[PDB]
RNA sequence: AAGGGCACCACCAGGAGUGGAGCCUGCGGCUUAAUUUGACCAACACGGGAAACCUCACCCGGCCCGGACACGGACAGGAUUGACAGAUUGAUAGCUCUUUCUCGAUUCCGUGGGUGGUGGUGCAUGGCCGUUCUUAGUUGGUGGAGCGAUUUGUCUGGUUAAUUCCGAUAACGAACGAGACUCUGGCAUGCUAACUAGUUACGCGACCCCCGAGCGGUCGGCGUCCCCCAACUUCUUAGAGGGACAAGUGGCGUUCAGCCACCCGAGAUUGAGCAAUAACAGGUCUGUGAUGCCCUUAGAUGUCCGGGGCUGCACGCGCGCUACACUGACUGGCUCAGCGUGUGCCUACCCUACGCCGGCAGGCGCGGGUAACCCGUUGAACCCCAUUCGUGAUGGGGAUCGGGGAUUGCAAUUAUUCCCCAUGAACGAGGAAUUCCCAGUAAGUGCGGGUCAUAAGCUUGCGUUGAUUAAGUCCCUGCCCUUUGUACACACCGCC
């Protein structure tokens, strides 16, 4: 990825790693009392963004943008 | 290996061989009820099995024409003497084969039959030989400058989606 | 016709060095993967070669 | 069209008769006034052509002139 | 005078052929052979060298 | 057309050693891939077998870029009387160990 | 010996490649030769984006032709001689094999 | 002609633009021997068409027959083929002339008959492709209406992306198309496994330390399949499976089809591919040893060679790129990708690490790689951090042009490309008009592939940063259905 995507992946990776380690070795009762704060702050801190990208079509410069057409 | 070629180029070269072999066999056995072909390639040898309707005609007198063909392929592609084999096998229920009917109707039209008569005969052959549906389109000009398209359809046909690849056979 | 000039002009390179392996045309030739095929010819023989338009 | 130059006439050979460039005297003596190109692949049967100031074998047996 | 300055026809449906038209006409009503149908149509060398060259 | 006698007899004896012969359609090919040491370009192969076909001695099949000349029976007899061969020599495709 | 060989499986249809990988592993267990799992190389994607039309006129329409090459490696090990122990191909058309020495 | 419906190739509200400048490139025109040529929503960065030769189809010159085969002549006392020298030609085309050799039935001539042609005809055709249209439309069986063609089914209405469904209903039940389907995207700490992907643990180190961290910190340093000398698949690869279905709730709705809101969930509309009955005298004979017919066929519209040309400019048009600046340019530093290619039957042409020389383009020797092994942990740009500039057509802009140097090629002039020092042109946000577009989308921003001996401003992909506006309508423009009119049925390019 890039700079932004790396940073976002890192911060969600930290939250997911701590919450999973806490759930693995100590009680999930106290895992919840930090998981609730994480999600109610930002759900992306625990749930990855499903959107990646859209393929380019042969009708324009990009995914949906189309080249200029002119009639005259 | 440096003497060897890349695997991607290898598969491309194989398909080139299959396409050219199919076209040459088509133009050679067009009248002999040609239907199709397959190849099994092993390090020991490569085998060519030609599927046709009339194998007794594809064979030469005491296999002369098959000997004729099995040499001319090796001479074309630089094959080993003992590692190229040529076989002819008949096609089961040829009424289901798009190519075999296409060649037969080609001969019938060369015979000069009425187009409606010839197409109805082959359509009847396919339908009574077992098929959910069959459809033949004949385009071109006859007895005039203007061209026409004749469509002879019965049964059921599909046109969209993946199933059209392994259900509807074209020629 | 005379041997000195019948093939004197080289074609070691360029567009005239390469031709389609089915029809000998020199326009719209695909050279990728060692194909060396006129493009209309390739669209004709793609199924036999093994190329499928998955999407 | 309208080509200004004229139709170039191709070379026509003389349709020469027998070779006869070597004779016999005193009731038969092999004598040649022609040269032989002595190249091994040229052979010993071939006779060099005679010219006013050079000698040229029928094959590519070089060409020796008088410098 | 039936075309524009380049040569594209000003009337595509004005059939320029005296024999045929925009439509295809079945000669003799689709009768006879070599024509479209009708309602009634509906109802060893190496060893030889070895012995030649030995002497 | 203009062919040396060694070239015609070498090409012909190749078409009788094996009943078939292929040839890439290239008049400018300096040497045929077969019979390279006879030093004859592919053009002489082209014109000779197309002249055999015109006479009625060989059947021509053409795929993408190669010829597929098939010797006929009249081609077999015509080659024998041209090369002075006895009525026992045959190509491989005609007979093999039988 | 102590001999070990790497058979490389390359194919264009996954179902056949998975089938050959199946009965070769099954043969390996039958000969009780220790075998590593078939490792899968990333699939090669041969793409040709040619134009659909044979002429110049059209709406600039393109055809995306694909060719998937799937590759696999199966490793056979044995403290005894191996090549004489297994002389079986068990192959079908559409898939090719090449066995190499693990040392070389 | 009327009524319904749909659509960012329509609008609304917005975004970025084009039209304004320079330049690349494509048409029309002008000139020329030629500036080869098709095409005028659905032509005009299209013919994968980025042409020095070739390509090449055009123009000026010059070779060859590569005119099979049949017949008649000429012929081993010669049918004939090449050829060093000199002229002659651009030519080392014996093309032609003087010159004699040499070749030896293979040819030469004449009569027919081939053949070839990027020659003409796409308004003679196949195939392919585009468009109407990728909108939702198309057809049987049985039954009803009819004397009949025919019609109902295929509909007032609600609904949906959709004759998609639900509903009234002389119709019931189907089939194509839509869907369904295949591929692709996101999730499985679930299974299967990997020295061509690796991860934790450990053993040596190297450095930081030592105030004391010492179960201290960094290591893309070395090892633990160097095979007995650790485990494992979380990360990578890719198979088999699962997973989402309007399933739960609430509200609206005939309470039906459905719509909206919310919890839980990875996902509550991921993109494509395919695609009906038919029509466009739509585009292609210049894709084809696809092709009918016509033209040409030895002074060749066959074919080769050489040179020019496809670029040529009083002008108009289209697609674009570079900018008009401080949200910036320059200088330096820090610094994270993903597609995917890579050594050739023809075919002589590969991606390249390291080291050295050069300022650069480059040059030299060793390597590696037919590839998850090497390039490559693809150290990309944008962006980020500091310095300078300072509203000045200025350190923006890099057009035009001069000089010099390298790579490729047989050949660089009409400049191939690239590098350096010069000059610094218009252009200060662009009229009437006009294009594209709803979420990782627009837009900026690089990198691959195709083209390639040399090379992208094109195209096709990939990734990075990443929003504003809307969840509606028929006002405009188009398209579809129903009704309506018809003297049209070759069907309005009609009839008259
Ligand atoms: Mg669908
Ligand atoms: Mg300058």
């Amino acid at each position: 990825g890039g700079h932004v995507a790396q940073i976002y992946a890192i911060r969600q990776s930290i939250s997911k790693a701590l919450v999973a380690y806490y759930q693995k070795y100590v009680d999930e009762a106290s895992k919840k009392e930090i998981k609730d704060i994480l999600i109610q702050y930002d759900r992306t801190l625990l749930v990855a963004d499903p959107r990646r990208c859209e393929s380019k079509k042969f009708g324009g410069p990009g995914a949906r943008a189309r080249y200029q057409k002119s009639y005259r | 290996m440096a003497v060897q070629i890349s695997k991607k180029r290898k598969f491309v070269a194989d398909g080139i061989f299959k396409a050219e072999l199919n076209e040459f066999l088509t133009r050679e056995l067009a009248e002999d009820g040609y239907s199709g072909v397959e190849v099994r390639v092993t390090p020991t040898r490569t085998e060519i099995i030609i599927l046709a309707t009339r194998t007794q005609n594809v064979l030469g007198e005491k296999g002369r024409r098959i000997r004729e063909l099995t040499a001319v392929v090796q001479k074309r592609f630089g094959f080993p003497e003992g590692s190229v084999e040529l076989y002819a096998e008949k096609v089961a229920t040829r009424g289901l084969c798009a190519i075999a009917q296409a060649e037969s109707l080609r001969y019938k039209l060369l015979g000069g039959l009425a187009v409606r008569r010839a197409c109805y005969g082959v359509l009847r052959f396919i339908m009574e030989s077992g098929a959910k549906g069959c459809e033949v389109v004949v385009s071109g000009k006859l007895r005039g400058q203007r061209a026409k398209s004749m469509k002879f359809v019965d049964g059921l046909m599909i046109h969209s989606g993946d199933p059209v690849n392994y259900y509807v056979d074209t020629a | 016709g005379h041997q000195q000039l019948y093939w004197s002009h080289p074609r070691k390179f360029g567009q005239g060095s390469r031709s389609c392996r089915v029809c000998s045309n020199r326009h719209g030739l695909i050279r990728k993967y060692g194909l060396n095929m006129c493009r209309q010819c390739f669209r004709q023989y793609a199924k036999d070669i093994g190329f499928i338009k998955l999407d | 069209y309208t080509t200004p130059k004229k139709n170039k006439h191709k070379r026509k050979k003389v349709k020469l008769a027998v070779l006869k460039y070597y004779k016999v005297d005193e009731n038969g003596k092999i004598s040649r006034l022609r040269r032989e190109c002595p190249s091994d692949e040229c052979g010993a049967g071939v006779f060099m052509a005679s010219h006013f100031d050079r000698h040229y074998c029928g094959k590519c047996c070089l060409t020796y002139c008088f410098n | 005078d039936g075309f524009d300055s380049r040569g594209k026809r000003e009337f595509d449906r004005h059939s320029g052929s005296d024999r045929s038209g925009l439509k295809h006409e079945d000669k003799r009503g689709g009768s006879g052979s070599h024509n479209w149908g009708t309602v009634k149509d509906e109802l060893t060398l190496d060893e030889w060298k070895a012995i030649q060259n030995k002497d | 057309m203009l062919m040396p006698k060694k070239n015609r007899i070498a090409i012909y004896e190749l078409l009788f050693k094996e009943g078939v012969m292929v040839a890439k359609k290239d008049v400018h090919m300096p040497k045929h891939p077969e019979l390279a040491d006879k030093n004859v370009p592919n053009l002489h192969v082209m014109k000779a077998m197309q002249s055999l076909k015109s006479r009625g001695y060989v059947k021509e099949q053409f795929a993408w870029r190669h010829f597929y000349w098939y010797l006929t029976n009249e081609g077999i007899q015509y080659l024998r009387d041209y090369l002075h061969l006895p009525p026992e020599i045959v190509p491989a495709t005609l007979r093999r160990s039988r | 010996a102590i001999h070990r060989i790497r058979i490389t499986l390359t194919s264009r249809n996954v179902k056949s490649l998975e089938k050959v990988c199946a009965d070769l592993i099954r043969g390996a267990k039958e000969k009780n030769l220790k075998v590593k799992g078939p490792v899968r190389m990333p699939t090669k994607t041969l793409r040709i984006t040619t134009r659909k039309t044979p002429c110049g006129e059209g709406s600039k329409t393109w055809d995306r032709f694909q060719m998937r090459i799937h590759k696999r490696l199966i490793d056979l090990h044995s403290p005894s001689e191996i090549v004489k122990q297994i002389t079986s191909i068990s192959i079908e058309p559409g898939v090719e094999v090449e066995v190499t020495i693990a040392d070389a």
